[PDB]
This record gives structure tokens, C-alpha cells and sequence, in this order.
């Protein structure tokens, strides 16, 4: 039943006695359900360290993981280019994943085609598609450039993209000279982020390697700058601030940020800002090119040096308070500009936020995921603030890059209780969190399952999440926010230390029991 | 409207090359339509894979079983916890429909076959989650185009083990739309489910037997139906999907009538029980008070005196309740008009929840419908309302920007669109994480998020005071 | 006991048995406490509808009061000038006060003095400390200049601030030329609000009221805004940024933000930034002068006009879309300036923000509290959000803003269920969330404990505090946000959707109890 | 040594005016000083007044009763639960601490007086806080000046509601400091309080009660303190002020022994207790391992061989728990100097304890200190170290800058000035929101704390690398 002027939604609807009679009698009448006391019993086992070790010896089984999928990257990178729609030859069935898994997250329109590929394709090719596909967008949607991806199936049966772009300019479909740079995106090897390099690469090498004869590096004198596989707003956008506050010339390639951000005033914005593609003509003509997310960007490093001739430094992600200081030199030497005074008082104020907050951050334990340049980045925040990374897993990051933060690790008195997890995921690190339990995990909106896993043991193994990555469905707008340079280690310094602020308000807020220790001021 | 609605469609038609025109045209009618052929490449369907029509809709959805979207780990990762299929249950013990089991192909998967990989797998679903009551493989492209042979491997493991292991093979590839992944799914079950009661004698049937059929319980939908059918007399074995069990299913067959709430992606197993078992099936609608109170009376009219006066009863329970709210909510959105693109049954399904709020739905369309469900559609639309099959994003917008409808009700994918046109977007698919909205209590529910989102505030300031 | 490797800080120390035992004996045998099932009793009584109508009746007794005393607004005022000493005439307890209040807030140096009045200057006054007080602190802490007020001592024996200034001057302490503005500061009238006016009209006045023949309004085409009490940094920052992308000449009139916010680089510096007494001198020159918080700055609204001959722009202060919008088009108006593209592409992404975000935020009841220009603020944005602002209370609010903000509530079918209160405290607030629970309070963190004693009476009794406001003293860095604009408007819309959709997550945390409405999406 | 810190004090002092130099060359010096004297005016004093010193630190802690910060609303604000004295009770019921109530002067009580608002708000704290023990009136700076009688209202109203209501007048007019607020405050205790059961035998008394006497417990440090004494088997019958009730004041007439934690703001009281009633009373310390080791002896060699046993067992019970802290923490602290500045007891009751892991105090003075504190002191410092009495802001921050010390130890005011000049600083007022520090459970805390500060990593960051 309800009552008009307080209606229920389903919580609280189904608590009402009459619903929590009807659902007591189908699983008693129909479902033949375990007994609850095998229930707990299971559920106690699964947090123990034996059924840890028996989940660790998995090989063929990923439970609940932390990566996705090659084109889900590239349709990102494509994205970020000036009127250009992303296209997946493939399968409709996963453009319309594509799409809702970003509409989520960002809480916007992301559009992206598909050519549809069906059954009778899957024995004579895809090229019918391409040719009618790509006519069909460049008709309907007017692109200036088409971005072509591709999806499992139209990679198993081996479809040469190359030779069906150019049938399809040489049958009339589209122009001659119209943009349509592609690449090969299978799912089944490495992930997303893959996408986004192959992406990158495949369209760099559209504008540039058969124009390489007249490039002559540095006389535009600007440094190029390659974001990679990147979901916060403010990343893209600090960069930009910083590099503006140099007085360095600069050239963001792939720039989603007006995309993903449009004016709600009364029309919808289908293209918006981008990269153009005089943009990415002139790149080999920057002095430099610098890679911010370099472990999942190997394909367009090789591209960038052997064909641009560009040495690019060796730099880590601009994350934490020693990679940032590092990046604003590298830009120094590079651009020949000085960093400004502007930016040494943001650096100063970030170590004023961290001597005012150490005393709440130290030693706290952390449990993290998400992407290998995200999580050294994170790590290495966590060591300068006196915290403790205690799991650190990248479900797709490599052994040369798991060698790489085991180093940081050694490097300080913080990285002692420290282990590096690749090709795990989160089934994995749920038993991490039960037997090795940290303060707090930091995460993506997957997180919230393991959190309410170890509620159920109880309150004093409640592992609180604190939601940093990618992606974040159960929260609202927090895709605005940084995660890079000072701007972005204040943001999250700040949500650490009131993550542990609240937390310790929750436990202290009994009432003669706890709230002894409920001070005002902390 | 009449040639108003004529020349917007030849208008909007005007953009694409001859092919598409031509074919196009066929899938945009004034209230003559075809459906469920194929998307015409490069034109932005919101349409989805047969994957989407087995596991996202149909398995997904049982809680005791674990189900293993085969192949690599994109389309598994992005149904995660997607649709709202409720289910009561502890989640990683004994239910497991939030959780995200997959293969994870990889290269050497591919290039040798994932049955080594998959009998493996089954080995440690069953080591780490005791308390399975069966699986499903449920197949992804790479699969049928590698030949691997999941149906040999479910034989000898389900043999083994003694254990319930579906193989489906769903292969977003086949059919057009994930329509053809219901059928697969139906198929799926009828062959390795449906059967394994068939010569048990030991369940106590009632004549009151009865089954939801085509229910997923999006939001608690199932849970707001079930309560009604039960204050009327009568019992129900199942819920087919949303919130239910393996069990619930192997007793199916012991109902003397299914109750059809989503005839698309169910009609066929409905059907195979009427030819096996002889168990007739009714479609009904429990979308607002008018259809909720006729579909009461038709259900309880297949049954005995006693059932026709529990029914009456229950409709003079709910009388106060869904007249309290049209008295609150129907002068609040009177002759707001609508226009819905939802799937395979809502389309049509709403309209009479809509119209007990005093709103007209002036243009309806379905991602996946075939011509079964448009010739239902008709009989609930007025004329000259605009129908439109496997829309592009293109048309749509282009009807929307005519018609200029008051409110718009579709999926993830055009809600943002929409929005920032000015128009009022409700979600029709996950109910823009609200609902129930079947039922009587469920009305309740859909009038306030109608009215919260058609007479808000903020569409009063989409434009700037000084432009 | 103590675990040299897992030391218990108070929480949790104090819960171990021997400590739960030895507070168990002292209690029962020396403590002569009120039986615990009496103490319960009471605790319901103060719950009650009956309790509140007696709360209510009180006229003599404040209990936990949402305002502080003059001086201390004199002080944020006199901070926010170039290299200025603020100076307080009285009793030095008042300072050691004054400067750990702020200093909790900014976790920051908070500089001032007093001249240390005692026992003996309340029979013969004080003008031996102005003497000596001035002297000894242009000496020691080589201000350019001191900005005086009063304590209630000094205001109680009438010390004539202008002759002991003058004298002083005429004495030789202090250079006849060097600045000491003062203003009068009495704790027993108004609030800190009141004593940021008086300062405020002090220093406006000493530096124009003689001068005033040269002055051509409109001849330097600046507009000045002046902030009023202020304790966000974004807010001072997030004006100063729309007027110079807008290509506005202004002078901010008191901008404490660099003296506020020092690097922390080996240096401490006791002064930084702020208004130059060169602008206040040329400030009757300019076009205009806008008051950002009109209702405490009502004395430098009639100096402002009465002698600058400025026509004050009615506009109330920039919160909320309306508020903001009105704010940009008035000064444009006075500027000649157009908006820019970019804050007219802000003003759409907030509206897009509050489209997404609506219908979790639709109807959600709020407490609040404050100061009067900040709540009615909050009350217009809640508003816009489609929220309802049921109990809006401002201890230091006045009947003709009681009026306005009614007019406000009038105006929209969210104020329907809304009172306004003025001269009420948080314990009358208290029961206000008790009798008629609303979902949230908006405030500072005295609500704390109001939150307790709602979560003692039962878990779904439990207001919980979203804190914005000052003084926030048991999280970090909040002071560092925006509430002013549509960047403020953002950030409290982000904040407003997050509490809701946090206190949903933990709601439905309940394995098989209620987290069948635990959605990853939301 | 010597004549490098007096070359240091002369050169400070000479940006001062005559006047001013003079007497703060006074109160500088390096072990000849004075204190509890004026501050001079417009030298950024870190003091504070009288009602801090009475409502602040010796009434507001006493938790049933409730404390009327009386006068306008700044004073009861500011100081609403600044202090962390900690006390188990339901606040708002029968608890009041954290709670600002206040009689909020506006013109018309200046003009004509609060006493009847006294009065009305007397009745209206009774009728809605019926469980409150008691009620005191603590005076800020107008009460006096113009002429109102807290006392008549006082003794009426609590005649005619049998409730004991304390006028205190602890204007902040009155004294130098804090300090004469301590002692107005005694005698508000003295003469409205414990007297109460002076006819009373009903209180079995035994050999060995005794009470605390000047521990606010701050963090927990008179529970930390407390436990060690009852597992020695001594009974504690009152806790003055930290998590205090009017009882237990009540009762400490009834103890064999006074055992005073703080010398400065407590000894007035103790001393009219032996007066007035006999009562012994003795100082200690229970800061550092050898500190509370020497105190828990000294206070067990006052009653005889069953203690002093228990006292032994109780040393060799934790000599495992701090000998561990020791071994920890003092490598990491070892020869770290430390500089401090406080109010009247904590610049020398720390010593000791900075002392077992190796540390050094090169510099330590007081807010509000006597003469008879500093004689005490400089039996703990080292051979020419620096002391300061009532420091100003300038010479605490030129003092730093020749010390150079390691950590320093302050308060609120002066934690962001020297953090920002790259010296670690730890609270030892509030103890930065840790503690308590007291006791052995303590110096557990307290060892943490000095080191998670001291050694940490955002210290070697000052610096921007491009500006090496
Ligand atoms: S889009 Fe139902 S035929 Fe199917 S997931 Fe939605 S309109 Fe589906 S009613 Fe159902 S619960 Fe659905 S809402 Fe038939 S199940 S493939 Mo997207
Ligand atoms: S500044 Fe104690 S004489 Fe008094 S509040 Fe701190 S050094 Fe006081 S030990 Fe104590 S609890 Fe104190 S820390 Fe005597 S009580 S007026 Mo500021
Ligand atoms: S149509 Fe459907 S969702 Fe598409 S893949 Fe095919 S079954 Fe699946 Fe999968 S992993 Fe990624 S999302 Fe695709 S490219 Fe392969
Ligand atoms: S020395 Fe001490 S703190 Fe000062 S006033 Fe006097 S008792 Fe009090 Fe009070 S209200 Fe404000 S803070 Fe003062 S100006 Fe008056
Ligand atoms: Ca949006
Ligand atoms: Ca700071």
C-alpha cells in the first residue's frame, strides 16, 4: 500500500510487513533455498585465509574484474578529435555498450556508430558494411573525420580495415580525401587502454607518415601532449591551465573535454572542441612530445621517435607532488620557459595542506585499484603523505610496470607492508580486505560490493570506499574533478583526510558509549 | 497531425543515401510498418546483441545460478549490474547476479579454443562458490565464429559434477537485435532446465497454481505484481527471471496457467508449455489502475467464484490508494504529451498508465518489436500518432525537435540528449533508478516521478537572460 | 595496556575492559549519577513537541548560539588590507580568542594584537595603552598599518578610540601621517557581522571623507565590490575570475585571500596581498561599488552613497542561478563589458548539472542556519533545486530580512512547509529537527552534535550534517571552497546529491536485508 | 652555551621601544627572572584572561552542573569545546560540557544591568535541564564594570530552588592571565562547594583514598592516570575538574591524601584543604616512564609495605609496554631538540618524558607561570638553555630562528607560523588532537606522536627542486 503524501520507492516499499511476508513465503514455498546457517557458515568461509589461497590458484576464472575492452578506448581517443564520429566495425551490440558505460559515468551524450555487422558477415566479411557504413554516417551525422575501431567479431574473421577503407573511397562512398584513420582493437588482447593507444597511433600515423619530408622538429616551437585513456574533466584540464600559466606553447592531442562537458541551452551539441587535424599535421613540427599517461601509450612512443623524431622524456605520470614537480621542469628545459611564481605558491600550498594533515594521515592503509598509470601515481601520493599502499592492484598492468612500482615501494619506510598485484581482480582483493585489512580502499563504483561484503562481517571490518577512477556510476559530477598536477593532489588529500574524519565521526558518535572522543575540532 | 506527420517523416528521410532512404521508410508509419530486419550500417541504432536478450535480460537475472559471459571481458564488464533485475538474496554465497563471471579470452584462447579454459573455469566456480545451483555459459561473438563446442563440454562437467550447466549460444553476431537472444535464452531452458521435474509426483499442486511469466522485477516490479495475485487466492510457483530460482523454474511446469507479462521476449517458452504440458497462457498488463484492475478480472475469471470475489475485493482495497493519487497527480499533468522509444513491450504497455494521468502518447516506437507486437501497438494509439521501428539517433531527434512533446521516456543512451534540448526525460527502461512501477503501488510511484520531472523547476532556466 | 605495534590513541583505548571497569567503579561510587532508564526518560522528554513550545519560550537563556561578537568580523576586515596590523583596544583575552577561532578555521597564522587594558585602565581608561600599544606594535611587527576596535571593556568605560589615537599622535608614538583607522565594536550589539561593517565604514572613511573634492565618480571605470565577513577562499577568488574574464576594471575592497593561504616554503609570512590603501583612496572614483552580503553592510552602504555618491545596485548576494545571473548583468551594465562565451557556456553546464542531478534532489528536506545573506542564499538555491528549506534559522537575522526571505518562500512551492527564525540558537534548532524531521542540515560544526543526540534517539531519527558554513572546525581544508556563482552553486549542488545518494549506500548496505536497492548506477 | 644566547636576548630586544625592552629583558633569560607581571601592550601576548582560566579550564570541565558564560556571546563562543577535557555523560540531559550556554548581553542589560536576566535565566536553565547538578555564573568583562550583584542572585534563587549556584568573578578585566582565574575559581569552589558535607558521616572513608587534584583530562589523561593508581590499590574518590562531578568535589574533604598533578592552577585550593581539614597533599608527575616510575613511589611510600609491593608490581607490569615504546621510538627521536612554550605546569612536566627517548629541550618558558614554577624549572633544564616568560610573538619566532630546534611544542596560535618555516610542531595543549599523554598508555601515544611528526616525509619538501 501507500499513502499519497509520503510514497515509497522500492526501499522502503518491500520492508513493509505484508511484502516481507510474501517474499518469506516464496523462497519457503518455491526457491528451495540453503539454510541461513549455511549461508554464514559459507560466507565466514569466504573470508578466511584458506579460501583466499584457493581463490589466488584460479587460472582459467576472473571473478567481478577491473579492466575492459580495446574499443571502449578507442572510441575515447577518437572522441577527442574535432568533429570526428568514433566507429566500431563489428557488432551494434557493443556500441551501444560503449555508449552507456560512458553516458553513465559522465552523465552526457557519447555518440559512436557501428556498421552492423550480422551473420552472413561472419562467413564473407565485413566489406559491404564499411562501404554502406561509412557512407551512411558521413550522410547522416556530417563528421568531419570518421575514427574507425573494431569490435571481436571483425576481428576473428580477420577483416583487413585497410583494404575496405580504400575500397570504399575507390567505389565512391566517401571522398577521396576525407579523414577515416583506423585501427585494430581486439578485445581479447590487453584492454581499454590498449584501445586509446592503437587509436592514437592509428590516427597519427594518418596525418603524418606520408608527410614526413617537410617537418622539420621544433619550428612551431610547441610541445605536443597525449593524454591517454582519461575520464576526470579537470585532468585535461589543469594540464592546459598549467601549460598557459608557463607561457608554453602547447598542443593537447585528443582533447574531449568540451564533448563531455556541452551547455544544457535548450540544444543538444552532437561534435564539440577537439584536437583539429591542422593540429595533428603540424605535430611533428613541436620541439617535443610528452607522453602523461606513458605505460599504456608503448605503440605511440615507438611512432612519436621513430617516425616524428621526438625524444620523448622519460616521465611518469604528473600525479603526487615529486612527478609534478618533475613534469613542470622537464616543460622548462624543453620550452625554455621559466615555471612561474604562480606555480611555485600552488606547490607551497599543497605542502601546507600536508604539514596541517599529516597527523590524520599517517599510516593509514590503503587497498587501490585502476589503471598501471593511475595507481603508481596514487601510490606514490600515498608514500609522500606518510600513508601505507598496502594492495596495490592494476587487473591489467604488466610485469615490467609491476617491477617499476615495487621500486617506488623500496624507496621508502612506507612501501614495508606494500604488495603489487597484476592480472588479479576484485574477487581476489576482497580477500585482501578480510585478511589483511586496511583502513580504507580506494576505487571505482565496483568498489561499494566489497564494502558491503565486510559491513557483513561486521562493523569493525567495514573497509569504507573512497570512490577515485574509473568508472563512478553511484555518485554524481565527480568526473569533474582532478587527479593530476598540485590541483589535483590537493582535491585528493583533501578527500583522504575527511574520508578518515567522517569515518572517525561515525565510530565516535555514540551517545555515553563513544562520542568521548567527538571533538569539535580535529 | 495526418500529413503533418507524413511530410516530417519524407522531410527527415531526405539526409540519407537511396538505400537507407528506401529502407527507412519502411520502419516509419502514421497510425503498414515492418519490423525486425536488420540496422542499416553507420546510422546509430540504440539497438543492442543477442548477448543483451540472453544474459543481460533473460539468465542474468536468476539469482542461485552463476552465469559466465564467455569470450573476452568487454561485454561482461559493461552488463555489470546494469539493469535492475531485484533479487533478494547474499550475494557471492547463495545468489550471484550483481557479479561479473567471465572467461576472459585472451589470444591463445582464440587462436586454440576456450573448452580447456572453460572446463577449468567450471572446476573453480564449483571449488569457490559451493552453494551454485547450476550455471550458464552464455556465449560471446568469438565463440560460434572459433567453433568451440560449449554444448559437449556442458554435457561431460554437468555429467561430473551432477550439476545444471546451460550452454547458450547467444553470439551478439546472431540475429539482428537482442530480440533473437530471448529466443536462444527460451530455447536454452527448454532444453536443459524446463524438463528435470518431469516425472516428480511430489509437488502439491492447488487449482490456484500460477506463474509470472516475463516478469525481470525491474526496481521491485515483480515483487508489486506477485503481492496483488496473492491477496487474490491465487499462488504463484514462479517468477520468470526477476528474482528467481532454478527451482522455481523446474516447477513451472506443475501451474494450471501462465501469466504473460512480457510477451516478446517470452511468448516462446509459453507456448512449448502449452504443446507439452497443456499449461494455457494469458498476456495482461499491470501498467495503472485501468489496466491493472481489467487484467485482475481476466485472470481471476480463469478461476472459480471464490477467486472472481478475492478479486473484487482487492480492487475496492486499492480504490482509495490509485484515486488519492490521480486526485494529486492527473490535474498536475494533464494533456502533457509523451513520446516513448523503449524495447519490445512498454512502447505499447504504458499508454494506459499514462492515460489515467490525463497525458497522450503522441509518437511510440520499439528497438526490437516485431509485427506480432506492432498489430497489439495499434489498437492503443490514436491516429495520426507517429510509430517508428529501430529509430536512428538522427530521427529521433529530428521527430522530437517537430513534435515537441512535454516529455520524453527512452533509454541511458537519449536521456542526456533530450535534456539538454530542455525537454523533460524520464527513463523507461531502468526507471531512472526509482520504480516499482507495476501494480497499484507501483502507480503511485510513476505519477510522483512523472510529475518531478515534467514540472521541474530547472526547465524554466535553460536560457540565458540575456541570451 | 598498550601493543607497541598497534597503540590506541583515546578511541579506542578507553573501551578496553580495565578502563570499562574502572570508569564502571568511579561512576557508581563517587558520581552519585541520575539512574540511566531517568537519563532516557529526560532524553525523550527533550524529543518532544511539549519540550520544544517550552524551548521556545525562552528569553533569557541562549544555548548554543549561531553568531559570535564584533571584533571578531573587525578583524577579518582589517586582515584583508596591505600589510595591516589589526588592533584590538581592550582586553587581551579577547585576541588569544579571536585568533584560535580563525586560526581552526584556515588552519592558518592569524595575526593581531591587543594593548593588554587590565583592572587598572577601567578606573582611569585606556589611553596609556593606545600610547604605548601603538608604538610597541608599529615597531615590533612594522605594519604600514594598524586597524583599530574594541573589546566590551573598553566599550563599557567609553574610551574615546578618536582622541587616543590623536593624542598619541599629537605625543609623538605613532607619525601624525601613519594609517590608524579605528571603528567602535561593541560584542553586546548585533554580531560579528556588524563589527565587520563598522570596520569596514572605518577604514572607508579615513580614507576618503576629507578628500572628497577631487573625486570624479566614474573617472578610474572601476566597480569596487566589497565582500563583506568572509571565510571561503573560493568565494573572494571565484569574483575576482568572473570579473577579469568579463574584462571588468574592479578594485576588491578588503581581500584577506593571500594573508589567508601562504606557501608553506621555510618562510612564515605575517603579511601578504590585500587591498592597497592607494584603493581605498581612489575608490570614490570609481563607477560603482557593489556589496556582496547587502545585509550586514548596511552603515557602508550609507557612507558609500551618502558621501562616495554611489548608487548602490540593489543585488543580493551571488548565489544560486538567479542571484548569479543578476549579479553578472548588473555588472555588465555599469562595466559596458559584455558576458563572455565562457561564463554564459558556466551558467549551461550548472543548469545541465541540475538537470541530471534533479530527481534525487527533488523535495529533500533541509535545516540550515548561518549568517543572513549566506542562508538566504541557500534558501534561493534549494529552492531552484527543488528542494524544500523547512527550517531556516539565523540567530543574528532581522525582521526586514525575515521578510524578504519570506517573500522568497512565498514565490515558490518548495517554501511551502518553510519557516524562517530569527534570534534562535541550535538548541532550539535541536528539537526543530526532532518534531519535524527533515532529511538533511545544512550548517557548521556545531550541528555535530545535533546530529548525535538525533542518532541516539534511533538510527532512523538521524539528521545528518552536510557542512558548509563557518566555522567548520573537525574536517580540512574546507575552507577552501566556492559557494558564490555558478562554480559555488556546483560545488553545493555536487555536495547536496552526494550526502543524499552516500546516506542511500549505507541505508541499503544490508546483505539480503536491504540491498536490493544497493545500485551500482544511481 | 651562555654568551651565545645573551648575545641572542640583546639583539631580539633591540627592536623594541625603550619602555618595552626594558621589562622584557626581564622576563628573558638562560640558566634572574620575573614573571605573572603586565604583557606590554601590542606585543602579540599569547595569553589569554581570567575567564578562561575559570570557566576554560577549572569549571567548565565539572560535567552535571552548568556553566553560564555570563556577559555578551563572544566569550562563550569562542571557547565552546575548544578544551578537550574529556568526561563520560549524555550531553544535553544530565552532561553539559560541550554545551555554550549564555545570558547574551545586548544594550539594554549594559545600560540597566543583567541581574534579573540572571535571574530568569536561572529558572528557565530549570526548567529545561532538570537533571543539571548545579549551576555556576562565570562573569566576563561587563559584569563587574557595571555594577551588578551575581552574588545576591546567586544565594536567592538557589535558596529558593535549593541548587547550589556559584557566582564567579572571573572577569577578564581581572589579573594578568589565566592564572588569577585559577584562583578566583578556587575560591568560588571554597566558598560555594566544598563545604557542603562538612556535617556529613555517611562517606566510609578508608586508608588509602585519595583524589586527583588539578588533572582536566585532557584526551583521557586522568583515566590514563587514575588506573595505574587503583591497580597500586589506592582508591580515587574525586578527579578535579577532568570528567568532574560536584560529588566528587564534594567529597574530597573525606581523602587521606590531596595528589596534585597541577601545581599552578590547584595549590590554592589544596593548601585551604589542609588547613581547614588536615588533609596532606603532594606534587607528581605522570609524564615520561622514570617520572611516573618516581611518582607512583613517592605517592606509595606516603602509606605503607601492602602498596609499596603493588607499586612494584605495577612498575615491573608495564616495564615490558614502555621499554618496547623506548626501544621503538627513541633511535628515531634520539638527540632531536625540542623547544617549547605552554601555560603553567606542561613547560616542565614534559621534560622528563622528551628526555626517555633521548631528546633534548633546549628552550621551554610559560604563559602565566610564578616565580615558585620557574624555581621548579630550572632544576629540570639543562645548563644554559633558554627560558621565556610570556613570550612574544616576535621573540618565540627570532628565538626559532637562531635555535634552529628540531620539533617544537606549543599551542594553536603557533603551530601554522612555524610549520610554514619547516619545523615539525606538535600541540601540547590539545595534544594535537591525539593523547592522552599521561601515564605509561600515554608515553605510548605520546612516543607515536613525536615521531609521526618529527620524522616525517612532509619535511624534506619545503623546497622547490628549481629553486635548489
Ligand atoms: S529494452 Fe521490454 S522487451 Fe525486454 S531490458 Fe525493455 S521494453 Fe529490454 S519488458 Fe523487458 S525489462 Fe527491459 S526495459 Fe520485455 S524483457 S529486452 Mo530494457
Ligand atoms: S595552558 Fe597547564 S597550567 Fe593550565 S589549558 Fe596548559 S600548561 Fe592551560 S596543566 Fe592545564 S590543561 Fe591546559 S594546556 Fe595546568 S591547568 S590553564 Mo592550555
Ligand atoms: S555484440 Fe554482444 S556485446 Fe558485442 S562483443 Fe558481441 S556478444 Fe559482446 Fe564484447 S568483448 Fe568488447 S564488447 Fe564487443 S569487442 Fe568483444
Ligand atoms: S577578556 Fe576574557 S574573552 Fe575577552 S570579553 Fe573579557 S572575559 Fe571575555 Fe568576550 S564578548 Fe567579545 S570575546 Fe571580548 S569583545 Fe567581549
Ligand atoms: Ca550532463
Ligand atoms: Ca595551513
Amino acid at each position: 500500500s501507500q499513502q499519497v503524501d509520503k510514497i515509497k520507492a522500492s526501499y522502503p516499499l518491500f520492508l513493509d510487513q505484508d511484502y516481507k511476508d510474501m517474499l518469506a513465503k516464496k523462497r519457503d514455498g518455491f526457491e528451495e533455498k540453503y539454510p541461513q546457517d549455511k549461508i554464514d557458515e559459507v560466507f565466514q568461509w569466504t573470508t578466511t585465509k584458506e579460501y583466499q589461497e584457493l581463490n589466488f590458484q584460479r587460472e582459467a576464472l576472473t571473478v567481478n574484474p577491473a579492466k575492459a575492452c580495446q574499443p571502449l578506448g578507442a572510441v575515447l581517443c577518437a572522441l577527442g578529435f574535432e568533429k570526428t564520429m568514433p566507429y566500431v566495425h563489428g557488432s551494434q551490440g557493443c556500441v551501444a555498450y560503449f555508449r552507456s558505460y560512458f553516458n553513465r559515468h559522465f552523465r552526457e551524450p557519447v555518440s559512436c556508430v557501428s556498421d552492423s555487422m550480422t551473420e552472413d558477415a561472419a562467413v564473407f566479411g565485413g566489406q559491404q558494411n564499411m562501404k554502406d557504413g561509412l557512407q551512411n554516417c558521413k550522410a547522416t551525422y556530417k563528421p568531419d573525420m570518421i575514427a574507425v575501431s573494431t569490435t571481436c567479431m571483425a576481428e576473428v574473421i580477420g577483416d583487413d580495415l585497410n583494404a575496405f577503407i580504400n575500397n570504399s573511397k575507390k567505389e565512391g562512398f566517401i571522398p577521396d580525401e576525407f579523414p577515416v584513420p583506423f585501427a585494430h582493437t581486439p578485445s581479447f588482447v590487453g584492454s581499454h587502454v590498449t584501445g586509446w593507444d592503437n587509436m592514437f597511433e592509428g590516427i597519427a600515423r594518418y596525418f603524418t607518415l606520408k608527410s614526413m619530408d617537410d617537418k622539420v622538429v621544433g619550428s612551431n616551437k610547441k610541445i605536443n601532449i597525449v593524454p591517454g585513456f582519461e575520464t576526470y574533466l579537470g585532468n585535461f584540464r589543469v594540464i592546459k591551465r598549467m601549460l598557459s600559466e608557463m607561457g608554453v606553447g602547447y598542443s593537447l592531442l585528443s582533447d574531449p573535454e568540451e564533448v563531455l562537458d556541452t551547455p544544457a541551452d535548450g540544444q543538444f551539441r552532437m561534435y564539440a572542441g577537439g584536437t583539429t587535424q591542422e593540429e595533428m599535421k603540424d605535430a611533428p613540427n613541436a620541439l617535443n612530445t610528452v607522453l602523461l599517461q606513458p605505460w599504456h601509450l608503448e605503440k605511440t612512443k615507438k611512432f612519436v621517435e621513430g617516425t616524428w623524431k621526438h625524444e620523448v622524456p622519460k616521465l611518469n605520470i604528473p600525479m603526487g607532488l615529486d612527478w609534478t614537480d618533475e613534469f613542470l621542469m622537464k616543460v622548462s628545459e624543453i620550452s625554455g620557459q621559466p615555471i612561474p611564481a604562480s606555480l611555485t605558491k600552488e606547490r607551497g600550498r599543497l605542502v601546507d595542506m600536508m604539514t596541517d594533515s599529516h597527523t590524520w594521515l599517517h599510516g593509514k592503509r590503503f587497498a587501490l585499484w585502476g589503471d598501471p598509470d593511475f595507481v603508481m601515481g596514487l601510490v606514490k601520493f600515498l608514500l609522500e603523505l606518510g600513508c601505507e599502499p598496502v594492495h596495490i592492484l592494476c587487473h591489467n598492468g604488466n610485469k615490467r610496470w609491476k617491477k617499476a612500482v615495487d621500486a617506488i615501494l623500496a624507496a621508502s619506510p612506507y612501501g614495508k607492508n606494500a604488495t603489487v598485484y597484476i592480472g588479479k581482480d576484485l574477487w581476489h582483493l576482497r580477500s585482501l580486505v578480510f585478511t589483511d585489512k586496511p583502513d580504507f580502499m580506494i576505487g571505482n563504483s565496483y568498489g561499494k560490493f566489497i564494502q558491503r561484503d565486510t559491513l557483513h562481517k561486521g562493523k569493525e571490518f567495514e573497509v569504507p570506499l573512497i570512490r577515485i577512477g574509473f568508472p563512478i556510476f553511484d555518485r554524481h559530477h565527480l568526473h569533474r574533478s582532478t587527479t593530476l598536477g598540485y590541483e589535483g593532489a590537493m582535491q585528493i588529500l583533501t578527500t583522504l583526510v575527511n574520508s578518515i574524519l567522517e569515518r572517525l565521526d561515525e565510530e565516535t558518535r555514540g551517545m555515553q558509549a563513544t562520542d568521548y572522543n567527538h571533538d569539535l575540532v580535529r | 497531425s495526418r500529413e503533418e506527420v507524413e511530410s516530417l517523416i519524407q522531410e527527415v528521410l531526405e539526409v540519407y543515401p537511396e538505400k537507407a532512404r528506401k529502407d527507412r521508410n519502411k520502419h516509419l508509419a502514421v497510425n503498414c510498418i515492418i519490423s525486425n530486419k536488420k540496422s542499416q550500417p553507420g546510422l546509430m541504432t540504440i539497438r543492442g546483441c543477442a548477448y543483451a536478450g540472453s544474459k543481460g535480460v533473460v539468465w542474468g537475472p536468476i539469482k542461485d545460478m552463476i552465469h559466465i559471459s564467455h569470450g573476452p571481458v568487454g561485454c561482461g564488464q559493461y552488463s555489470r549490474a546494469g539493469r535492475r533485475n531485484y533479487y533478494i538474496g547474499t550475494t557471492g554465497v547463495n545468489a550471484f547476479v550483481t557479479m561479473n563471471f567471465t572467461s576472459d579470452f585472451q589470444e591463445k584462447d582464440i587462436v586454440f579454443g576456450g573448452d580447456k579454459k572453460l572446463a577449468k573455469l567450471i572446476d573453480e566456480v564449483e571449488t569457490l562458490f559451493p552453494l551454485n545451483k547450476g550455471i550458464s555459459v552464455q556465449s560471446e561473438c568469438p565463440i560460434g565464429l572459433i567453433g568451440d563446442d560449449i554444448e559437449s563440454v556442458s554435457k561431460v562437467k554437468g555429467a561430473e559434477l551432477s550439476k545444471t550447466i546451460v550452454p547458450v549460444r547467444c553470439e551478439g553476431f546472431r540475429g539482428v537485435s537482442q530480440s533473437l537472444g530471448h529466443h536462444i535464452a527460451n530455447d536454452a531452458v527448454r532444453d536443459w532446465v524446463l524438463g528435470k521435474r518431469d516425472e516428480d509426483t511430489t509437488f502439491a499442486s492447488t487449482p490456484y497454481d500460477v506463474a509470472i511469466i516475463g516478469d525481470y522485477n525491474i526496481g521491485g516490479d515483480a515483487w508489486s505484481s506477485r503481492i496483488l495475485l496473492e491477496e487474490m487466492g491465487l499462488r504463484c510457483v514462479a517468477q520468470w527471471s526477476g528474482d528467481g530460482s532454478i527451482s522455481e523454474i523446474e516447477l513451472t511446469p506443475k501451474v494450471k496457467l501462465n501469466l504473460v507479462h512480457c510477451y516478446r521476449s517470452m511468448n516462446y517458452i509459453s507456448r512449448h508449455m502449452e504443446e507439452k504440458y497443456g499449461i494455457p497462457w494469458m498476456e495482461y498488463n499491470f501498467f495503472g489502475p485501468t489496466k491493472t484492475i481489467e487484467s485482475l478480472r481476466a485472470i481471476a475469471a480463469k478461476f472459480d467464484e471464490s477467486i472472481q470475489k478475492k478479486c473484487e475485493e482487492v480492487i475496492a482495497k486499492y480504490k482509495p490508494e490509485w484515486e488519492a493519487v490521480v486526485a494529486k497527480y492527473r490535474p498536475r499533468l494533464e494533456g502533457k504529451r509523451v513520446m516513448l522509444y523503449i524495447g519490445g513491450l512498454r512502447p505499447r504497455h504504458v499508454i494506459g498508465a499514462y492515460e489515467d494521468l490525463g497525458m497522450e502518447v503522441v509518437g511510440t516506437g520499439y528497438e526490437f518489436a516485431h509485427n506480432d507486437d506492432y498489430d497489439r501497438t495499434m489498437k492503443e494509439m490514436g491516429d495520426s500518432t507517429l510509430l517508428y521501428d529501430d529509430v536512428t539517433g538522427y530521427e529521433f531527434e529530428e521527430f522530437v525537435k517537430r513534435i515537441k512533446p512535454d516529455l520524453i521516456g527512452s533509454g541511458i543512451k537519449e536521456k542526456f540528449i533530450f535534456q539538454k534540448m530542455g525537454i523533460p526525460f524520464r527513463e523507461m527502461h531502468s526507471w531512472d533508478y526509482s520504480g516499482p512501477y507495476h501494480g497499484f503501488d507501483g502507480f503511485a510511484i510513476f505519477a510522483r516521478d512523472m510529475d518531478m520531472t515534467l514540472n521541474n523547476p530547472c526547465w524554466k532556466k535553460l536560457q540565458a537572460p540575456w541570451e
